[PDB]
């Protein structure tokens, strides 16, 4: 509900999680084809953390098969490639980020990701979005 | 209390909940509030009189407004105050009066207009100061800083910065004592007017993200001259506009700065040519972060390097080095997945090659890298090690370590045999099928093994321990073991830390451990032990720790005599409550026999 | 009988007994006798007239001087005879009378002289033919040739043979229908007349070790002008005297013959410039083996080469290869640590990097090597294997070998996916945790799993088999399972052998294996089990084995049905006689209670 | 008994088996040195076998402490790098093999080695040969 695109082959839709409800403005550009795709991303919040040890969990699961859960760190601290790793909270961070993924074969069906921020340095989430995409 | 509570009696966190002002049933004595998100809209005075144990304030997407003149009056200990997101656009004089502690002012995103309109001058301890996100227009740094003898830190960053010019920096030039760090990202940066930099000595100058002119960089970076900086940190960011042609040409005009760490981050194009530029032969010690090179081929050797960093950066081959000056090389977490070669560094001291899928087939040479001084190798979480020598040149290591490499050939043959002074080996996770009585000869010095995920030959502990008498601590968890042979610890007379849960034993003995004088913890968790034979008179009036729990230790009269010790001398036991016993009827601690 | 005897009534060896002519106590019927090392000084006329049986016959290191008239006078089916180390110096005429079938005549290092010295004309059976170490000084194959047809081999390897003639290989000039191997390895060739070969038709020729002067090799190499040879095998040998110069000019003269297989074998000095010489392009199938080549940096694009092997050859950079015609390559067992590298084989249908520690880190994808076309595909005893994509390109695949590389970031997702026509899969004793239930996806083909060292988690067997119809061979041997989870094996129709040795289960169940209709062998050896809980009787009426061998089968009364189901259907079990129980008292069989 | 060589820090001295008594000459030139060796090893016997499939097993203990069994692979039938894995049983082999070795640390003390050569093919033991090394 807090929003979807259709693309060729791929229905994407995000709505917030239910246990943290803390706003964050995101989408894409253009509508990810999970047939590969080239672009960018769009972010738009206020952190409710430093940002500076930023990292994801998340919890994934293709047809109702619970992949194991993964963890991808974005920022680190020393150096980080990204220039929102220096906000802090309170401050509004609006940024686009660059992408790119082919050559991987996904089957046909229904996935579902939680993905939930963390702040490694104290350990509070951040925020939590609750995906779905439908590939055809 | 309308807000949650942390700690009893501190760290009242007070965060989003609709306030218009501190509430007064916050107990005294606290040291950390944090009113954030609360909608405030006007600070009122004394209002934090009876606080007066604060050290940490923050006050952060409050709609705070204006300021009233006595606002932080009766605050004495207030080393850290917060006001990010307020949108407190005028500082009329007179605020930050009673504050006479504050080590951190942070002003983020307060419409702020300029650094005069500003009155700080009486904060005398102010360590830091951060204005970034501010409207600030120049970088002229006012006189009042004069007053402000311990301030280190000042961060400019995404402001409207523009130009700079002499009369700025002038503060620097009549004070060659202030150690202050700079920092400008971010700022669009176009005209540096000539001689602005000269007699200036800074401690630190960040410069990222500046600059998309390849032209307007190099004319601006030309005038720098003069400048005597201790650290440059160049580069720019993945998610902003930045240069599309970078060429060694524009490391023109840095030929007469006196940098001391020259620190270069991402950049969108690079190439080899940059780091072999002729006047960065001073610079004292080279660092990479985040660069997509690709091969480090040569450098001159008049080069000066004493150290060199190369972090998360792509490479195809292993650079090729010759400079008989750098010592602490240190290449980490490399992109890509690369074979060792042979190098030639005289004066090495310090090597981490860690995270990378360094397969290094050949092992262990003063060949491979010739340097008779190194003192810390660092291998770990690496792709396939295979040892074929037994260091025979490196007889000054101090510190080795293996964590997740696959380690070959190291029992075909008595390794690690020519380190007589190793202080701390680690070759825990290494699946390594101990089946030799020689694998640990030599290691007359060591103090730390840490074996975890390696198995044994009849899983049994073997006799390995022979001539380690300075061991003080051991590991030997997740090891499938099922049994420890006669004779093992019958020397280790120093150690202090034993650990073996996670393991596949049956029972426990106490002939062995008869022998560990000073042994102090004696982790046994999670290895099914139902009983202890032997004499329980014999262990070391030292311990003080032992783990006995998620065991099956059996209860039905088995071994009365350990039922009862067990319950008795429990002021050592760890989690004595929970003590379940196995065998029906469970759910139980004692014993109806005593004595 | 004063000598040994390996089979009842048959295969007497008599090896190394001090005998002075055959025992006359041995029964006939025999197929095999062997009299060697034994101090004969001479045959005697009948000697085996009662052995009309024989078909193997070897009297190796007697000291047969001489020969009777009908020595071998009743043999009839005597098909090898072997004569090595005897000093028959003179075959005198009658010899070899009685043989009427003898297709393997051996005799080597029998003093011998010439070949026309040699009464064989009459075995017109004589496929192989043996002389070498033998004194010969002239290739001249006699006349007498003529009679034997089926005559394929000729070894004169190790003799004198100093110059070849035009008069010899005559009998090959006016027979183009004989299909003859010639072998004239060690042999010091110094000069072979002009014209030699010139019509002729070789199956083989061998020329190991024979020249030791660039400029002799290269002379007489170019005197082979006209010959056709099917399989031409060059090289030296690693303890012999042997050429310190090589170069492509001595390939000269083999630039108008005729090879259909160029293999060259061991080489002392090797220049990576040989296998780029302009006369090799017509070749069919390259081949070298030991040869210490170090880079194969760039052949031309018009070579015709249909196959390539680089077997136990030094290689320090996989090689870099764009050949149009090339298919089924092969590099195995490579002496160094190399990384895979992009190749472009449009023709290639067979891969074959065994053996060697190809680390692959990128995988998978129809970018690294483009080929459609590849069928057999072979990366086992490697050294990383890293996961990376879906097989996309290659969906013609029937045969997949991991057998010892580890393999990585195959259960993070489903891999093999694309692989929808595979038979054999194998990824044995790779470290694979699966912990994840759409591994095993898509192979709807399947034929053949194998894994043994791979663990699980929970060490329960989830149901990963689902959507694999047609396995018809399972291996689950030597994974540290303790349970079978409800529901697996429901789809399994065609399975006919499942293996679960040397695992750590508990017990066993029936409710399982009721769908393996066609199931043939149960083997379920090593692996602790003590009943068999849920009705016995829904096993399926096909089972022929069962393994109950060195488990704990208790037999106190526990479960009476089992412990006599046991013994009553045992003419199924394995070796149904030591079926020990492990409850006192043990040492037993059978349980009181019938029915 | 059979041979021995004193060297500068090595003493080598083999002697027949127990199990099998079947003659071979071997020696080497020049004697061993444990701090690493370049030179050669004369051969001659007369196999007791094919030679086709030849390797060893070595039953190795240093200084009382066996290690595991080591197999080596002589010969293996396709294209061999020596001339004498042509060899017949009852066929006089003579020949000189070249080796080096530099770059491994031994203890001091006494080694001891249980050579025994197989042929591969059929698994009869060609001859077994019991060594002695004493490094000083
Ligand atoms: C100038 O101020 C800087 C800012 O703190 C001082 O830097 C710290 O020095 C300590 C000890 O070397 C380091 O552990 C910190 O990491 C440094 N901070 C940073 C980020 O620079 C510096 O020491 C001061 N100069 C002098 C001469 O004392
Ligand atoms: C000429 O004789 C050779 C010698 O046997 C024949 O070669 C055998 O052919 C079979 C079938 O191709 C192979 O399996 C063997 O390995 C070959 N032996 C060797 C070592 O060459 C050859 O087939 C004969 N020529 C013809 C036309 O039949
Ligand atoms: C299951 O795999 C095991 C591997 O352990 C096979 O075990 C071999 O069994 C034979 C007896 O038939 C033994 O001589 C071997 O020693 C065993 N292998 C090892 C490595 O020890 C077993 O045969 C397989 N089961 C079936 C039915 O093939
Ligand atoms: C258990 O018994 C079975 C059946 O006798 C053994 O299976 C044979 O094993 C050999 C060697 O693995 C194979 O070559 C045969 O094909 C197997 N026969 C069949 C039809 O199963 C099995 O190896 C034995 N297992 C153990 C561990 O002893
Ligand atoms: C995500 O949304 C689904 C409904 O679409 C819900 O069942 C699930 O619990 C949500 N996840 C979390 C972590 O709340
Ligand atoms: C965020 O930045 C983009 C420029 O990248 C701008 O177009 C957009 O208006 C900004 N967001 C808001 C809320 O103004
Ligand atoms: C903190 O304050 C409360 C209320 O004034 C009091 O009961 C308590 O004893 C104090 N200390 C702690 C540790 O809670
Ligand atoms: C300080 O505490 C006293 C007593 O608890 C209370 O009456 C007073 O209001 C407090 N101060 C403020 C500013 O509220
Ligand atoms: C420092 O503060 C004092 C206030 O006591 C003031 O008189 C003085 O002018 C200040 N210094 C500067 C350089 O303004
Ligand atoms: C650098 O980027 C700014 C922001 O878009 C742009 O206005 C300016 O023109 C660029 N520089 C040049 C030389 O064009
Ligand atoms: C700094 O480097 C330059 C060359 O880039 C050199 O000419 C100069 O002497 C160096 N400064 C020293 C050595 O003090
Ligand atoms: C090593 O231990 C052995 C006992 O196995 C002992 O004989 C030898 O002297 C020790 N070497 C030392 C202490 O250097
Ligand atoms: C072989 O010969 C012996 C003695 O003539 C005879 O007893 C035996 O039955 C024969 N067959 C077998 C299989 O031993
Ligand atoms: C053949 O067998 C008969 C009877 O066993 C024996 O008398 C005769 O000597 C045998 N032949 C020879 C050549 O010994
Ligand atoms: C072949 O053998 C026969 C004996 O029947 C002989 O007459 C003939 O000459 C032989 N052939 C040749 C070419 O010698
Ligand atoms: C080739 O080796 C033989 C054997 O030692 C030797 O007699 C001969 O002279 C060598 N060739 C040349 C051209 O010297
Ligand atoms: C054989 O190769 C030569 C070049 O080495 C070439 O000239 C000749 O045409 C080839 N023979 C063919 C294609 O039949
Ligand atoms: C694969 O198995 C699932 C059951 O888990 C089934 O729903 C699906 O249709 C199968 N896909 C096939 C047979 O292609
Ligand atoms: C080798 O010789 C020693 C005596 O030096 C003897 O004890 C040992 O048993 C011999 N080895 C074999 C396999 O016979
Ligand atoms: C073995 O060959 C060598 C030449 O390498 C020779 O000197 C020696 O005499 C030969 N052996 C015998 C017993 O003749």
């Amino acid at each position: 509900q807090q929003w979807f695109c259709n693309s060729s082959d791929a229905i994407i839709s995000y709505s917030y999680c239910d246990h943290l409800k803390f706003p964050i403005s995101i989408s894409s550009e253009p509508c990810i084809r999970l047939r590969g795709t080239n672009g960018f991303v769009h972010v738009e919040f206020i952190p409710r953390g430093n940002l500076k040890y930023l990292y994801f969990n998340l919890f994934i699961s293709v047809n109702s098969i619970e992949l194991p859960k993964r963890k991808e760190v974005l920022c680190h601290g020393h150096d980080d490639d990204y220039s929102f790793c220096r906000a802090l909270k309170g401050e509004t961070v609006n940024t686009s980020i660059p992408f790119s993924f082919e050559g991987i074969l996904f089957p046909k069906g229904h996935y579902r990701c939680v993905a939930e921020a963390i702040a490694g340095d104290t350990e509070e989430k951040l925020f939590c979005l609750n995906f779905t995409i439908i590939h055809r | 209390n309308p807000c949650i509570e942390v700690v009893p009696n501190i760290t009242y966190q007070c965060m989003d909940q609709k306030l218009s002002k501190v509430p007064d049933d916050i107990p005294s004595s606290t040291k950390n509030i944090d009113l954030s998100f609360n909608p405030l809209k006007i600070l009122k005075s004394y209002s934090f009189s009876n606080f007066s144990e604060l050290q940490w304030l923050d006050l952060s997407r409050c709609e705070i407004e204006t300021i009233e003149d006595k606002a932080w009056h009766g605050l004495h200990h207030l080393s850290n105050l917060i006001l990010t997101g307020n949108p407190i656009q005028s500082f009329s004089p007179g605020s930050f009066s009673g504050l006479t502690s504050l080590e951190n002012l942070v002003a983020v995103e307060t419409k702020l207009a300029s650094l005069e309109s500003f009155p700080i001058g009486q904060l005398i301890t102010l360590k830091k100061l951060n204005v970034a996100h501010n409207f600030i227009h120049s970088c002229k740094l006012p006189a009042y800083f004069s007053n402000l003898t311990n301030l280190v830190h000042v961060d400019l960053s995404y402001n409207y910065i523009q130009t700079i010019t002499v009369n700025d920096l002038q503060f620097l030039r009549e004070n060659p004592q202030v150690n202050l760090s700079l920092d400008m990202s971010l700022n669009p940066i176009d005209f540096i007017q000539d001689q602005a930099f000269q007699g200036i000595k800074l401690h630190e100058l960040t410069l990222r993200g500046n600059f998309n002119s390849s032209n307007i960089m190099k004319t601006c970076l030309q005038n720098l001259a003069g400048l005597h900086v201790h650290r440059l940190i160049l580069g720019e960011f993945k998610d902003e506009r930045n240069l599309e042609i970078f060429e060694p040409s524009i490391m023109e005009g840095l030929c007469d700065v006196t940098i001391d760490e020259f620190r270069l981050t991402y950049t969108n194009d690079f190439s080899d040519d940059i780091v072999k530029f002729h006047c960065l032969a001073n610079v004292s010690a080279m660092s990479l972060a985040g660069v997509s090179i690709k091969y480090l081929e040569d450098v001159p050797k008049h080069f000066k390097w004493q150290s060199l960093s190369i972090i998360r950066c792509q490479l195809k081959q292993f650079p090729t080095l010759d400079l008989p000056f750098l010592k602490s090389l240190t290449l980490t977490m490399n992109k890509g997945s690369i074979s060792f070669k042979k190098v030639a560094l005289p004066s090495l001291s310090y090597l981490d090659l860690s995270r990378n899928a360094l397969s290094f087939s050949g092992c262990c040479s003063y060949s491979d890298l010739g340097t008779n001084s190194l003192r810390h190798l660092d291998l770990s979480f690496n792709g396939a090690i295979i040892m074929s020598a037994n260091f025979m040149g490196l007889e000054e290591l101090q510190h080795l370590d293996f964590q997740h490499s696959t380690l070959k050939r190291v029992t075909e043959f008595s390794a690690f045999l020519s380190l007589e002074k190793l202080l701390y080996l680690d070759i825990s996770y290494t699946n390594t099928k101990i089946d030799f009585d020689g694998i640990f000869l030599g290691l007359t010095s060591l103090n730390t093994l840490k074996m975890a995920g390696n198995s044994f030959k009849d899983n049994t502990l073997s006799n390995v321990f022979a001539n380690t008498t300075n061991l003080t601590f051991l590991d030997l968890s997740k090891c499938q073991l099922e049994q420890i042979s006669w004779g093992v610890f019958d020397t280790l007379h120093r150690l202090q830390l034993l650990n073996m849960s996670h393991n596949n034993l049956l029972f426990l003995d106490s002939s062995h451990y008869n022998q560990l004088y000073s042994l102090s913890t004696l982790d046994c968790s999670f290895n099914r032990i139902e009983t202890s034979k032997g004499i329980l008179q014999h262990f070391p009036k030292s311990l003080a720790f032992f783990n006995l729990t998620n065991n099956s230790v059996a209860c039905i009269c088995e071994h009365q005599k350990f039922l009862q010790w067990v319950k008795e001398q429990k002021q050592f036991l760890v989690n004595v409550e929970q003590m379940t016993c196995a065998t029906p009827v469970e759910m139980n601690t004692s014993l109806v026999l005593d004595f």
